[PDB]
């Protein structure tokens, strides 16, 4: 049902989304 | 909150320590840092230059670490230097300088692009390959060819060449050629013909055909077909020797012979022992080379390829003395590696000590430990094969009730060719003076190699005689192979 | 003291690893442990300045 | 592509070059059509014909008579003709378990005749076919080894003789053939 | 039992080679470790976090707690014989496996909800929703990753693997810490080798700097590193001990082999049970002395001081950190050593009785498989195993306790139990790889 | 590599040129016999294919492709039987055994016809000096 490459993909996507949220919040607070 | 290195006074020591912990062990390990092969020299003396040039075509970290350590030590020595105050050794500009977004962007790039792409590439590369060592497309092609294989069509060398011409791994080498081009190239290679321009492709595909032929043999044994396996072994021989399959081929695999003279003059010599039956100068006169310095090379190379001969062969069961129903025995072979120039030695002269099996728990627990201690085989004599190969023996067993392969063929490589050295040269067939009663003949000097084959299938539940057939063929020469029958007397 | 005697009699019966097998064992385990340790150490250290920059 | 004959009702491939599978399938379909033309009943039974088998038996007996007349050429010719007729003019829907034994029995006689006459290659091919088609008997391995020794194939001769002995090791001819093969091979290498 | 269609990774129908397995272990470990170093977004029990290998304030706050709790409670429900599992079917096993997941997920939800509603993150809807989503996602990721590593793509379990990884990471950080601490005298590295070479380079006084960085009564030094690597090598040497008795088959004649009986038969269980019991009883005594200030029984059980109890049973059960305390109260030392050894030994006995590895169970398994002793009879296998298995288990537990107390007194960079777990897991991996055969 | 398309081509030719009817029955019997032979071949090769797959020497995609071909052959056979019943009413019990027998009969005929080509490959491979009458001249 679930493939390991799909697991890696969703995990790295989640980590990337989290760090992206962090950095965009940081730059928004810095500029505004 | 931490306090980064503001005056560059702590990170130099950290980097120096980190580099020391890597350079030390490497420098330490760098400072710290059975079978006679008579063909290693005779091969490069007969190989053509086009093959040599092709084969030729296809620590500083210690020093840089040491100089970096010296530079860091100099930089440290050039420096000037109640609650606690924690601090981090990393510099301040690395987090507070203008390269602050640089670190985060290179990190997120390495995390989001380099890792997933590389791991997916590695996975797709390791999935498309077969555990045997071939591509999946080639395996599927071979399986489909064996499936819709008419049992009426006889197996030949041309058919297996045509099958190999569909190797998918050849298309990756040259996406511009066609399978017919591959077939023509392999034909020119076997018949010792020049391609003119695609010689680099011909050598490449011939060197790659090894794993392809082994995979085809494995698939044939999986489908339990004996004719295809025998054809595959013969075609491997023909490829490695660069000679078409002929009745008198053991004499054509020799380096310096002319067919137009040998075939037309003589038509009775078909093996090597029959050739050695002739005199010394008679052999050269028959082969039509008339060159003493060149006749010595061919005589030496023809008197140094291994011919097999069994001494004792039977089914053995570990820890017992007889075969019982539904038991798991294995095959034990006592072969005698000989050359066609040596006469035959009777079985009675064997001292019976090399044939008896040791009776100890450590010895009957793993019967292959003593086999895995034999020296490897020397490099093969294939001046037309692109790369360098060692000898190899593919042993396969089938049944005698129908004639079907019943297990995968075991590829044995550890074997002693001591009986082939030039030390025991008095044992010549042309002397016919009963060399058994010789002052130099010591029956304890002749080593008898051993071959043990796991059966992979238990004994039948019935009681009686069940005949088998084990075949031990060569892979590099056209020597006298083994084809014997043996029956397990199930007696309980 | 009888328990110690029985334990010694048992140890005498065990198969102590010889130098050759012990060498392969220690090589494998040390390589594995050092690898996982350096991985953990690098992951722990790299994320500190990244966390300072981002957070 | 393919063309269809009208008066003969034969299907032929009008292509210049055709594959082997297409060719043999076209031939099989033509054979089926020719058999359906001769056979009248729509729901035909796998029961074999009678007049055809009678003609086959008659030609076989006429060939066998030449053996008592010591005529080994016309006998072989008649036997080959009978085998060809049995293979050609017999519909494929006939009983396999009945079409096979008659073929085996006629082929054994043809084998013995060609082996006595001197034609060895055809004999070897016929033994190979009869052995691969599902008949294993020690009376065949002996003749196969004899033929291989006559046409000088010593390795396959020894292998076949060993396989034959591995089934009926109480034979007295297989052992003599094995001894002769071993001697010939030892001279062949020595 | 019930039917549920939940996301699950499929096990390969063919045996995975060793190289792909190792690569999968490496990449899964890297992913899990990166997941543990990322803090949450909406934000503004040291014993468990050190034992369960998790940290607060990051995405790995829950960590492997739901998985370990579900596995423990399910093993307990199996041992108490309330599931009536039948090995004759290949469906009850899958039902048990999916029940593991369905309890793990709801435990994830419960733990995350109680953490977000009671934690120190604050009462003030989108913020708490996002925080709960982050935690549930991380937990389901790590649990499915453990499932993947256990299905066959990995060398073995993921829980013990992650525990060993955190242990090795702590060990390496205790020696190579780049963090500095400046309190009056100056900046000193918190690690061992770093500070050692730093003092060797900057002091320009070798005879003094050597002894100054070699003792380091306040911070870890090179002596602790030498002691811990020495005890590591000793543990490695002590893992090869085994009793190999010769066995032969009777139903299938011709199968000759050996049955290895290792020294660490219980394989690190009795020590972890003893440590858990000691930690729980110490916390209980501490909370009890905190509630009741002074009472006859409360003063008798233990009098806490500087936290370290004194003149109490809790004081007696205190572990030793250095030789100074050893020479301080020899009575406490000689009672604590005997206590820990006896407790670990009896724990080993009870565990070999409970876990179904008793000599009677082994004799029954031999009867099923038909294997017998080489030079002995059939009705003597049980009597011979009674002569080997209990003594071997007791002695292995005793040596494990001795190694633990030795690591505790020598003052290594890490607890003896942590090193034991790490080496045991890695040795199991190596033994599996060697028995299978691979690079 | 099958005669299934041959019957369709013959049917299309009949639908336009008004060819005889017995050729359609012949082609249908041929397709049925080929389907029976392929089904028997697959049933016999299934264990060896499964063993090669479990041994990890054949791949993964070919395994599922063979598994799908298992039911593809049965679907082709069901279609053939349906077409046979469509062509001749009440001709299902006899057609099965007829094609079952003609399968083995045509296999035997092909095996016997192949000896003509098999006889010359031995000559070419062993370099025999055979004059007329099949005799050897050494």
């Amino acid at each position: 049902r679930v493939d390991p490459l799909v697991v890696l993909f969703l995990a790295v996507g989640f980590i990337f989304s989290v760090v992206a949220l962090h950095v965009i919040s940081k730059v928004a607070g810095k500029l505004f | 909150n931490y306090e980064y290195d503001e005056a560059s006074e702590t990170w130099p020591s950290f980097i120096l320590t980190g580099l020391l912990m890597v350079v030390g062990p490497m420098t330490l390990l760098q400072i710290y840092q059975f079978n006679e092969e008579v063909f290693k020299n005779l091969n490069e003396e007969y190989t053509s230059d086009e093959i040599k040039q092709f084969r030729r075509k296809f620590n500083i970290i210690i020093i840089v670490g040491w100089i970096l350590v010296a530079i860091l030590l100099q930089r440290i020595n050039s420096n000037d230097a109640q609650s606690t105050s924690h601090g981090i050794a990393l510099p301040r500009f690395l987090v507070d300088g203008s390269a602050s977004p640089l670190l985060v962007v290179c990190y997120v790039a390495l995390l989001g692009l380099i890792l997933p792409y590389f791991v997916s590439r590695w996975w797709a590369r390791t999935q498309s390959y077969t555990k045997k060592g071939i591509h999946n497309v080639t395996a599927s092609n071979f399986v489909s060819n064996l499936v819709n294989y008419k049992p009426s069509e006889i197996v030949t060398t041309d058919l297996i060449l045509h099958w190999l011409s569909f190797a998918h791994e050849f298309k990756q080498f040259f996406p511009d050629l066609q399978p017919t081009d591959f077939e023509k190239l392999l034909q020119d290679h076997i018949n010792r013909r020049d391609s003119g321009k695609l010689n680099n492709a011909k050598f490449r595909i011939v060197a790659k055909c090894h794993s392809l032929l082994h995979g085809l043999l494995d698939i044939a044994c999986g489908f339990r077909n004996l004719d295809i396996a025998l054809g595959a072994i013969n075609t491997f021989k023909c490829i490695v020797q660069a000679v078409p399959l002929t009745p008198n081929c053991q004499i054509l695999q020799l380096p310096n012979v002319d067919k137009e003279h040998f075939i037309t003059k003589t038509g009775d010599i078909h093996t090597l022992g029959k050739l050695f039956t002739l005199e010394d100068a008679k052999i050269g006169e028959v082969l039509g080379i008339k060159d003493q310095a060149k006749l010595n090379e061919t005589l030496r190379v023809a008197s140094h390829i291994p011919n097999l001969k069994i001494i004792k062969a039977d089914f053995l069961v570990p820890g017992e003395n007889q075969v019982t129903p539904s038991s798991t025995p294995y095959i034990s072979l006592k072969v005698l590696v000989r050359s066609a120039k040596q006469p035959l030695i009777p079985t009675s002269l064997i001292p019976e000590e090399n044939l008896t099996e040791p009776q100890d728990f450590e010895s009957q627990r793993d019967p292959f430990a003593m086999m895995s201690k034999q020296p490897l085989v020397p490099y093969s004599f294939a001046p037309f094969f692109p790369t360098k190969r060692r000898g190899s023996w593919c042993c396969l067993v089938s049944s005698q009730k129908d004639g079907k392969i019943l297990q995968t063929p075991i590829i044995i490589e550890k074997l002693s060719y001591k009986n082939l050295n030039d030390d025991k040269d008095f044992f010549d067939k042309r002397i016919k003076m009963d060399l058994t009663k010789h002052e130099k003949f010591d029956i304890n000097d002749w080593e008898i190699g051993t071959i043990k084959i796991p059966l992979g299938q238990p004994a039948p539940e019935t009681v009686g005689d069940f005949f088998f057939r084990v075949i031990v063929k060569s892979t590099d020469y056209f020597t006298t192979d083994l084809d014997i029958t043996m029956n397990m007397k199930v007696r309980d | 003291v009888e328990f110690v005697r029985e334990g010694t009699q048992f140890l005498a019966k065990c198969k102590k690893p010889d130098l050759k097998e012990y060498t392969k064992i220690v090589k494998a385990v040390g390589i594995g442990f050092i690898a996982v340790g350096i991985i953990g150490y690098a992951i722990k250290l790299i994320h500190i300045p990244i966390r300072y920059v981002i957070v | 592509t393919l063309e269809y004959n009208a008066n003969s009702k034969l299907i032929t491939a009008s292509d210049a070059v055709v594959a082997l599978s297409t060719e043999t399938n076209i031939d099989q379909i033509n054979v089926l059509t020719t058999s359906l033309i001769g056979e009248t009943n729509p729901n035909f039974t796998p029961q074999p014909n009678e007049a055809l088998s009678k003609m086959i038996k008659g030609l076989f007996e006429s060939g066998m008579k030449n053996l008592q007349q010591k005529k080994l050429n016309e006998a072989l010719k008649n036997v080959s003709l009978a085998i060809e007729m049995a293979q050609r003019k017999r519909a494929p829907w006939e009983a396999f378990a009945i079409q096979l034994p008659e073929l085996h029995f006629m082929l054994r006689s043809k084998i013995d005749l060609c082996l006595i006459l001197g034609k060895h290659l055809e004999a070897l091919q016929d033994l190979d076919f009869l052995l691969g088609t599902g008949l294993i008997q020690p009376d065949v391995f002996v003749r196969k080894a004899d033929c291989l020794l006559k046409l000088r194939q010593w390795e396959e001769a020894r292998a076949t003789c060993e396989r034959g002995l591995a089934l009926a090791p109480e034979d007295m001819k297989l052992r003599a053939l094995l001894i002769e093969t071993a001697r010939n091979l030892a001279e062949y290498n020595g | 039992p019930f039917e549920s269609f939940l996301p699950e990774v499929i096990a390969p129908e063919r045996k995975v080679p060793y190289n792909q397995k190792l690569i999968w272990t490496g990449v899964s470990l890297l992913i899990f470790l990166i997941l543990g170093q990322i803090p949450l977004y909406g934000i503004v029990l040291y014993w468990l976090r050190a034992m369960l290998a998790s940290n607060r304030g990051t995405l790995l706050e829950l960590g492997v707690s739901p998985i370990i709790t579900s596995s423990l409670i399910f093993q307990f429900l199996q041992g108490t014989q309330l599931l009536q599992i039948r090995p004759e079917s290949k469906q009850d096993r899958e039902l048990f496996q999916i029940a593991q997941k369905v309890c793990a997920i709801i435990l994830i939800l419960g733990q995350a909800l109680v953490v977000v509603m009671t934690g120190n993150y604050g009462a003030p809807l989108p913020i708490c929703l996002l925080l709960i989503f982050q935690l549930m996602f991380a937990s389901l990721i790590v649990m499915l990753l453990d499932e993947l590593l256990s299905k066959g793509y990995g060398l073995g379990s993921g829980i013990s693997l992650f525990i060993a990884t955190n242990i090795a990471e702590q060990i390496f950080w205790r020696a190579f810490a780049p963090t500095t601490v400046n309190s009056g005298r100056g900046k000193e590295f918190e690690g061992a080798v770093i500070a050692f070479f730093h003092l060797l380079a900057v002091r320009k006084d070798k005879k003094r700097a050597l002894v100054e960085a070699f003792y380091r009564t306040n911070l870890p030094n090179m002596f602790q590193v030498l002691m811990t690597v020495a005890i590591f090598l000793f543990v490695l040497y002590l893992q090869g001990f085994r009793y190999e008795l010769p066995i032969r088959s009777t139903k299938v004649r011709g199968q000759i082999g050996i049955y290895p009986i290792k020294l660490f038969y219980t394989s690190n269980t009795p020590i972890i049970l003893q440590s858990a019991l000691t930690s729980n009883i110490f916390l209980i005594s501490q909370i009890l002395f905190q509630k009741y200030p002074t009472n006859p029984l409360i003063r008798l059980i233990g009098v806490w001081g500087i936290q370290m109890a004194l003149s109490g049973l809790a004081y007696y059960i205190q572990p030793l950190m250095s030789l100074s305390e050893a020479l301080l109260d020899p009575i406490k030392t000689i009672v604590y050593i005997t206590f820990v050894l006896g407790s670990c030994a009896v724990f080993s006995k009870t565990w070999i009785e409970i876990s179904g590895t008793s000599p009677r169970d082994i004799a029954k398994q031999f009867k099923d498989q038909g294997m017998v002793i080489n030079g002995k009879r059939e009705t003597s296998i049980y009597r011979e195993l009674k002569k080997i298995i209990p003594t071997a288990a007791a002695f292995g537990g005793a040596t494990i306790g001795a190694l633990s107390v030795g690591s505790d007194l020598l003052g290594t960079l890490g607890s003896g139990a942590s090193i034991l777990l790490a080496t045991t897991t890695i040795y199991g991996y190596y033994e599996a790889a060697a028995k299978e055969g691979g690079f | 590599n099958d005669a299934h398309d041959l019957y369709f081509q013959i049917k299309e030719m009949s639908e336009n040129e008004k060819i005889h009817e017995k050729v359609l029955k012949a082609a249908l019997l041929n397709r049925g016999a080929e389907s029976v032979r392929r089904s028997l071949k697959l049933k016999e090769l299934a264990p060896q294919i499964n063993l090669l797959y479990k041994n990890g020497s054949i791949g993964e995609d070919y395994w599922k492709r063979f598994e799908t071909e298992v039911k593809l052959i049965e679907l082709e056979f069901k279609d053939t039987l349906q077409e046979a019943e469509r062509l001749q009413p009440g001709w299902v019990q006899l057609f099965v055994m007829v094609c079952k027998e003609i399968c083995f009969n045509q296999a035997l005929s092909r095996r016997y016809q192949s000896i003509l080509k098999r006889k010359e490959v031995c000559i070419k491979e062993w370099e025999l000096k055979i004059n007329n009458d099949g005799r050897l001249v050494n």
